[PDB]
């Protein structure tokens, strides 16, 4: 029974390893999202689809 | 005579630049204070202006 319990404990540790891997992947993904949002902002500012002007009055 | 001519010259100079440069600076100030960097005004258009 103790052999089986320790084997299950190794299983839980392996599951923790999997969780850490997924957390790392998610962190890199959300860094990519942040870079994408920065590009969205700089595209909105610089875009050629705008036509307004600073007026003289 | 030449001193009188030079006095007249630089008096004309101060008058002309006073009036003209005051007008030009007022126009430029209004224009560029109106300028804003956001998603409404084409930045290339404003900088060219």
């Amino acid at each position: 029974e103790l052999q089986a319990r320790i084997a299950g404990e190794q299983a839980a540790i392996q599951n923790e390893t999997t969780k850490l891997q997924m957390i790392a992947q998610l962190r890199q993904a959300e860094q990519a999202l942040i870079s994408e949002q920065r590009r969205e902002r700089n595209m909105r500012i610089l875009s050629s689809g705008n036509q307004g002007m600073p007026t003289i009055q | 005579d030449q001193w009188a001519q030079q006095v007249l010259n630089y008096g004309l100079l101060i008058v002309l630049f006073a009036a003209v440069f005051g007008l030009l600076m007022q126009i430029f100030g209004s224009y560029m204070a109106d300028l804003r960097f956001d998603g409404a005004q084409n930045v290339a258009y404003a900088i060219g202006g």
